[PDB]
């Protein structure tokens, strides 16, 4: 269900082109004639409002925005009951006869597991996890448990529900912790970091994506280079510049990945320009980054403007370490900013204690604040040193 | 309970006591009296008489002394009742600003003294120049607006610097009575 | 017994203070 | 009512006996720590 | 966690990147 | 039907009464009944609803009534009593037993049982008043009784814990009467109420009771905050009459909550910032303390804005109280962003909500803090900044106006910078490198005292539970 | 300089140079692990003991 999830994701916010939502809408109507996508489109209008929420024919009666092409016509309306008879009335009667004839054990479990995948395309989630629970008691080895954790993971992928799905994803590994091969051991930890990207835990969850996407891909939902853009942007985002030379710019998979398609423009254009300390050509590569990468990708657009605040402070911080004092004519008259427009970027970063820099408003001499031998031994020691008696007397003064 | 007498009938009488507390540079009783009145958002806020010391001290908290000084001169409330505390509050304004000019301003001519501090007659500053020796040429301050910096502070309050390491060592010797 | 009752708290106060310091000495 | 004024003197006695032991135990525990480090 | 959530406005990408286009044309 | 209803609750009331009756006779056990009286408030409130009001009618008939003959009739007159076996002497549970308050020795006045019976009688009366929400004449009538009785009766160490909870009901029932309706006789009751608190506090000073004196102080400090007079509260807190030994869990955070409001208008936020933090840690996290935690956390966020430093806005989100914390988010945002029109429009719509907690008067003075924080944000960014560059960012008036306001920030040592009039730019005087001074030693000297302070607290507490078990025989 | 080869800092305004020693920190592992290692286990000694 990645095709309808990735392409129709442009229905959230697209400020670039109008045909982006139109071209992606063709894949929605093409894939829905085979398998039922109806519960996916119903949630699109129930998530974001006053943008695309008025395009549904029957939810409430509304017409708005630019898109008349996403809807259920009189054909799919009559096909709504046709798919329900095949996915419920037809399948449940065949499995019910298996319990009466008592044929096999794991074969009956795989029947409920395969049937449980149809409930994801139905839109009733109470019977989705119920059928998986019936096959849970019939599951013996780890072969039948592979598709169980995949169907449960689709509940948060297909319905975009990060609340009730993460409880079931953790319940499988917590009740019985085995993992089998290290391939699945990374799968239980991958789904853990997916729901943490919705709450935006930053480098905690995002550090596992660059490791998993550079080794193995499920290959069933998508391809290797389609979701590779998630690890390309978060690669330089989470990892410091010191380790970018031994990891990102030199990699067996990444250097062969840029030759597959030009839609990345991260591990190549942004990495080489950042390692060369040249910000003249580095910034125009960011112009095609957010547009052609962050917006179309799902988990990347969940952040969007959350990337730059961490990245914009870091790109200048690395330049301040290479010189004691810089010049305003280098920043204002050359690369990324003008004179007056510089106050908007570094103006809000310093009061947040993100970086320490000094700009001269007369002679135009940029000055860098260097802690020298102070560092965390003196100043930062006082800050985090007060937490010793703060956390001790918090619950300690009340005894029991 | 309800009002059988007359106080708020003339709102200047309350402000005269409020401005009298500012004459002694006492903010403890001043800010507490605003909570003593019954209607804070009705009679206190809307009426400019009860809000006169608030608006005067608002610019003092904001830091701009230009508009606050105009309330004692260009205002129409300083004629009869406030005339008694007018020159008193005018003496309180000149006792506030120039305290900060010690460290911040390194030097300045007599033009900024007449302008920023709003002084009228010349040679009256010389009366403030008497004892502590004001050759104004650069910085002679610390006479008015607190005092000198002195030197060699020892044996006064808590810990000191130069002579005694004992009270500094007392913190290291404080564990003697705790362990024993 | 105004003074007797008022000074009675000093009996229980000093008693509980010295006994709890004996456990440290008895441990040593 | 006889025990009220009789125990009045005993209140000062119980206070001093606890104070004398508290003063002597500080000098006793000093020799205890010396024997531990000596072994 | 939640402090980073609200403090991020609609500014930056959609805005500042539109300024970088006209900035290079004026140089 | 109605006969078995009166005997069921009265037997449970005597069962709980005999537990504390025999403990106060020998020496002083009063620590034990104090724990029982904590649960007695919750068990009696739920029991008052069941079996109607008839549980307290036969309790007076059982024991002897010194003053309570007409009190039960006056308390039951307002509810239009239905009389069933209302003649006194219908139910006799005594029957000449020693624990039953033997009647022959009681009626001959050879022994005095009134001390523990009458003081306990006033406790059950005040419970039904707050349960039934009885107001007007019934509130003032009981005040004319208990107070003269406490002057005649001299309470022992165990007896001082009885009326300690009665002073809370006197002040609670009085404030609900004034806010319900305003009448000419309302303040006549408050004048005597304020004079009565000071007379009984003088006697409780020699008793050295922890709960008695600490209960009155928090009730007296609240009365000073309503009138708005610090002079009465200033000398009151300088004597340090507040027992710090045992407040249980009730009075821990109540004392520190008043010091934060008093020192808020004293323009000293150094000590007031610690009092509001200690009130959060000492207050329980249960649902009954949510009413206190709601007002306390709203005061902490307002103190930080008055200090000139932006607090952490994450508390307005992760907490479950954010529904009531929404008006305070736009206040900090207006001070941080420095927008002049945003702050004026924020306090206008929410002015109605700020009237309940009386925090609107402090929000008026946050107008200055918008400039106080705005100068700190622009100063840390540019060490040397032109005089006209500040007026362009904050949209100020002129250069002479900002010249006065910047001088106000370094008054207390906040920004620590200097203004150059001839050079034309403001330069920061902070070179950091403060480790070469004595500032690190000043903080470390307190950490040793704070660590040994927690040592001194653990220094002497062990034997308290060991007194009972080691003296008693063990298997 | 950013590659930790040559340790030094220059001056763009006046075209000058400054002195920068190779170590940026002196024995940080001492108080670094002493701090964060303490903050982890200072709460770990309480948990349900207060309930």
């Amino acid at each position: 269900n990645y095709e309808v999830s990735e392409k129709a994701f442009l229905l959230t916010q697209s400020k670039v082109s109008i045909e982006q939502r139109k071209e992606a809408a063709e894949f929605v109507l093409a894939k829905i004639k085979e398998e039922e996508m109806a519960p996916y489109y119903k949630y699109l209008c129930e998530e974001y409002l006053v943008n695309n929420g008025q395009s549904d024919l029957e939810h409430d009666e509304k017409s708005d925005s630019l898109n008349e092409w996403i809807k259920f016509d009189q054909e799919l309306y009559n096909e709504l009951c046709k798919k329900n008879e095949s996915k419920i009335k037809e399948l449940n009667e065949k499995i019910q006869k298996l319990e009466e004839d008592d044929e096999g054990e794991l074969e009956q479990a795989q029947a409920w597991i395969n049937l449980g995948e149809y409930y994801a395309q139905i839109g009733d989630k109470d019977n989705a996890e119920k059928t998986l629970g019936k096959s849970l008691s019939k599951a013996i080895s780890t072969g039948a448990k592979i598709d169980v954790m995949l169907t449960i993971a689709r509940l948060g992928f297909f319905y975009n529900d990060q609340l009730y799905v993460k409880e079931k994803l953790e319940a499988v590994n917590s009740m019985i912790e085995k993992g089998g091969d290290w391939e699945r051991r990374n799968r239980y930890k991958t789904y853990y970091g997916i729901h943490c990207l919705a709450v935006r835990n930053f480098k905690e969850a995002a550090k596992l994506l660059v490791d998993s996407l550079a080794t193995f891909t499920s290959i069933e939902l998508t391809s290797y280079e389609s979701i590779a853009t998630y690890a390309s942007v978060t690669g330089l985002f989470t990892l410091e510049r010191t380790d970018l030379k031994s990891k990102v710019i030199d990699s067996p998979e990444l250097l062969s990945l840029i030759s597959t398609t030009a839609a990345l423009q991260s591990i190549s254009s942004l990495t080489i320009s950042l390692y060369a300390s040249d910000y003249a050509s580095y910034f125009p590569y960011l112009l095609e980054t957010y547009a052609n990468v962050l917006i179309p990708c799902k988990y990347l657009n969940r952040h969007a403007d959350f990337f730059v605040r961490e990245m914009r402070r870091k790109v200048y911080a690395q330049l301040l370490e290479s010189y004691k004092t810089l010049s305003l004519k280098s920043m204002a008259s050359a690369f990324g900013v003008s004179v007056a427009f510089l106050d908007n970027d570094l103006g809000k970063f310093i009061p947040n204690k993100q970086l320490n820099c000094v700009i001269d408003r007369v002679n135009g001499i940029v000055e860098t604040n260097r802690p020298d031998n102070k560092n965390a031994q003196y100043h930062l020691l006082v800050k985090q040193g007060d937490g010793l008696l703060t956390k001790l007397q918090k619950y300690g003064a009340a005894v029991r | 309970n309800h009002k059988l007498s007359e106080s708020d009938k003339k709102s200047k009488l309350i402000s005269l006591y409020l401005l009298n507390l500012l004459s002694q540079n006492n903010t403890t009783k001043f800010h507490s009296e605003l909570q003593y009145l019954d209607k804070h958002i009705k009679n206190l806020e809307d009426d400019s008489l009860l809000s006169y010391p608030i608006k005067l001290d608002r610019w003092l908290m904001e830091g701009s002394y230009q508009k606050a000084w105009d309330l004692l001169q260009s205002g129409s409330q300083n004629i009869s009742e406030f005339d008694s505390f007018t020159d008193i509050l005018k003496s309180a304004i000149r006792d506030e600003i120039a305290k900060n000019t010690e460290l911040s301003y390194d030097f300045l001519p007599l033009s900024n003294i007449k302008a920023l501090l709003f002084f009228n007659n010349e040679k009256e500053t010389e009366k403030f120049a008497l004892e502590r020796n004001w050759p104004i040429v650069n910085s002679k301050v610390y006479f008015n607006n607190q005092s000198k910096e002195k030197a060699d502070y020892e044996d006064e309050m808590m810990h000191e610097e130069d002579q005694k390491t004992n009270i500094i060592e007392k913190a290291m010797d404080y564990a003697i009575s705790i362990e024993n | 017994e105004q003074k007797i009752q008022e000074t009675e708290l000093k009996i229980r106060s000093k008693t509980e203070n010295v006994r709890r310091l004996e456990a440290q000495r008895n441990a040593l | 009512y006889f025990k009220l004024k009789k125990l009045e003197k005993e209140y000062e006695l119980l206070t001093l006996q606890e104070d004398y032991i508290k003063d002597e135990q500080r000098h006793l525990k000093r020799e205890l720590k010396r024997a531990q480090e000596e072994v | 966690e939640n402090w980073d959530d609200v403090e991020v406005d609609d500014d930056f990408t959609n805005e500042l990147k539109a300024e970088l286009d006209r900035y290079k044309r004026e140089n | 039907l109605h006969h078995s209803e009166k005997k069921y609750a009265e037997e449970d009331q005597v069962q709980e009464l005999l537990k504390v009756l025999n403990e106060i006779s020998k020496t002083t056990l009063t620590l034990d009944p104090r724990y029982i009286w904590r649960s007695l408030k919750d068990l009696s409130s739920l029991r008052n609803q069941e079996l109607l009001n008839a549980e307290t009618l036969c309790f007076t008939v059982n024991v002897l009534y010194p003053d309570s003959s007409s009190f039960k009739k006056n308390l039951l007159k307002f509810i239009t009593s239905n009389h069933k076996s209302s003649v006194p002497g219908s139910a006799e549970l005594r029957n000449s037993y020693p624990a039953s308050f033997y009647s022959v020795n009681t009626e001959k006045k050879t022994i005095e049982v009134t001390a523990e019976i009458n003081c306990f009688m006033h406790l059950l009366v005040q419970l039904f008043l707050w349960d039934s929400k009885e107001l007007e004449q019934l509130v003032e009538f009981n005040r004319k009784v208990v107070i003269p009785n406490l002057l005649c009766y001299y309470n022992l160490r165990s007896l001082n814990l009885i009326n300690a909870k009665l002073w809370f009901y006197i002040y609670l029932s009085h404030e609900t009467l004034a806010r319900s309706s305003e009448e000419i006789n309302s303040d006549n009751q408050n004048i005597i109420l304020r004079s009565t608190m000071m007379k009984f506090l003088k006697i409780a000073s020699l008793k050295h009771d922890n709960e008695t004196k600490a209960m009155l102080i928090n009730l007296i400090l609240r009365d000073f905050l309503n009138n708005g007079e610090v002079d009465s509260a200033s000398d009151f807190i300088s004597k340090l009459e507040y027992p710090h030994t045992d407040v249980s869990s009730s009075l821990e955070a109540r004392y520190f909550f008043y010091l934060s409001k008093i020192n808020a208008i004293q323009l000293d936020y150094s000590t007031a910032n610690e009092y509001i933090i200690a009130a959060i840690r000492k207050a329980p996290h249960n649902s009954k303390s949510l009413g206190f935690l709601q007002q306390s956390n709203k005061l902490h966020c307002c103190i930080q804005l008055l200090m000139g430093d932006i607090p952490e806005l994450s508390f307005f989100h992760q907490s479950n109280m954010q529904k009531s914390l929404l008006p305070y988010y736009h206040l900090t945002k207006a001070v941080k962003l420095g927008d002049l029109k945003k702050f004026t429009s924020t306090i206008t719509k929410y002015k109605q909500l700020l009237l309940k907690d009386d925090t609107y008067q402090l929000c008026v003075r946050l107008r200055s803090n918008v400039i106080k924080t705005g100068i700190r944000i622009i100063s840390l960014t540019y060490k040397k900044i032109s005089l006209r560059d500040i007026c362009l960012k904050l949209n100020l008036d002129s250069e002479q106006t900002v010249e006065y306001m910047v001088s106000r920030a370094i008054r207390d040592g906040v920004i620590e910078a200097k203004i150059n009039h001839e050079d034309g730019f403001i330069e920061t005087t902070e070179l950091l490198n403060i480790y070469d001074s004595e500032d690190p030693q000043q903080v470390f000297d307190e950490r040793i005292k704070f660590a040994n302070q927690l040592h001194d607290e653990y220094l002497v507490s062990m034997r308290y539970p060991e007194d009972k078990k080691t003296q008693q025989n063990e298997k | 300089i950013l590659d930790k080869i040559f340790y030094g800092v220059l001056d763009q305004g006046n075209g000058w140079l400054y002195v920068y020693e190779t170590p940026n920190q002196d024995a940080t592992y001492d108080s670094a692990l002493e701090l964060v290692g303490q903050l982890n286990k200072v709460v770990d000694q309480l948990f349900e003991k207060a309930s």
